[PDB]
């Protein structure tokens, strides 16, 4: 199971 | 043994026309169980291996929202970078990501990953005690307060601790079958004659799983390595793992050599001669 | 710019005129753009499929590129592969025996 959100650099 | 779950994510820049190439891949151990990939037809995280068949409907719709969420993260950063390292908007360039977490024998939380490189190159990762980064230049350094300010690492710990370990374990039992098992390597020698004085030993180790192995020569008992030559390990392309071991050796003196073959399928481990 | 290592072999001990898989494993290499047919007797195979990118630990990337194949005492097989590292294309020979 992917982690559930997401950040950009 | 210890086991482990991994996603690989790439994105390339197409700067004439349109969004990134993007690749998501995720693996159990040496098993590919899903990918996404955004030229193909679907638009959906797809399965791999029949044990992820057995989620339902919302797995897969939970797990393409996921991975359409990172392509786009990656389609941002790609621009972010450009910006960051004073690059034109002609050049290709690419974004790659690695996160999971290994578990030992009991099952239980070994090390967490989440790391991310820039043109092939290191930009940032999160430390093995996943509370802080190693940014490596300052274009990551910048990244690296950000992530502080917004408390980046207590999220990923919270998953790669918690979440990452408890579906790993999911996933190990429902595909126990396959994921389970262990396949020692097949093992044979063979013998190719150079000259009248010099011949090549070639060991090998084939239909093998997890991929992780050692072949090593000795000469009378005692470890050779010099006139030695190992190749990487490669996948049979039917899930198991093929590798061999060479040594060159005086015609007529194989029997002073012996190959040994360590693997977590082989209770002791195997000596092999010609 | 890292140049790939190539591997060409088959899936099982080869005998001539038993079925078998013909593969190139490409690895080691950067950026990911990369050109790889499968030949017969100098000519592209049509029926070639290949893996889903990935990477390793220091982020080179490997492909396995694939198909059926019944080796022959005559029949020559090869990779043949072509990235920005290369000049020319680079083929590697399929030969039993490694």
């Amino acid at each position: 199971l992917q982690l559930p959100q997401g950040t950009t650099l | 043994g210890s086991h482990s779950m991994r996603y690989f994510f790439t994105s390339v820049s197409r700067p004439g026309r349109g969004e990134p190439r993007f690749i998501a891949v995720g693996y159990v151990d040496d098993t590919q169980f899903v990918r996404f990939d955004s030229d193909a037809a679907s638009q959906r995280m797809e399965p791999r291996a029949p044990w992820i068949e057995q989620e339902g409907p919302e797995y897969w719709d939970g797990e393409t929202r996921k991975v359409k969420a990172h392509s786009q993260t990656h389609r941002v950063d790609l621009g972010t970078l450009r910006g960051y390292y004073n690059q034109s908007e002609a050049g290709s360039h690419t974004v790659q990501r690695m996160y999971g977490c290994d578990v030992g024998s009991d099952w239980r939380f070994l090390r967490g990953y989440h790391q991310y490189a820039y043109d092939g190159k290191d930009y940032i990762a999160l430390k093995e005690d996943l509370r802080s980064w190693t940014a490596a230049d300052m274009a990551a350094q910048t990244t690296k307060h950000k992530w502080e300010a917004a408390h980046v690492a207590e999220q990923l710990r919270a998953y790669l601790e918690g979440t990452c370990v408890e579906w790993l374990r999911r996933y190990l039992e429902n595909g126990k079958e396959t994921l389970q098992r262990t396949d020692a390597p097949k093992t044979h020698m063979t013998h190719h004659a150079v000259s009248d004085h010099e011949a090549t030993l070639r060991c090998w180790a084939l239909s093998f799983y997890p991929a992780e192995i050692t072949l090593t020569w000795q000469r009378d008992g005692e470890d050779q390595t010099q006139d030695t030559e190992l190749v990487e390990t490669r996948p049979a392309g039917d899930g198991t793992f093929q590798k061999w071991v060479a040594v060159v050796v005086p015609s007529g003196q194989e029997q002073r050599y012996t190959c040994h073959v360590q693997h977590e399928g082989l209770p002791k481990p195997l000596t092999l001669r010609w | 710019q890292r140049t790939p290592k190539i591997q060409v072999y088959s899936r099982h001990p080869a005998e001539n005129g038993k079925s078998n898989f013909l593969n190139c494993y490409v690895s080691g290499f950067h950026p990911s753009d990369i050109e790889v047919d499968l030949l017969k007797n100098g000519e592209r195979i049509e029926k070639v499929e290949h893996s889903d990118l990935s990477f390793s630990k220091d982020w080179s990337f490997y492909l396995l590129y694939y198909t059926e194949f019944t080796p022959t005492e005559k029949d020559e097989y090869a990779c043949r592969v072509n990235h920005v590292t290369l000049s020319q294309p680079k083929i590697v020979k399929w030969d039993r025996d490694m």
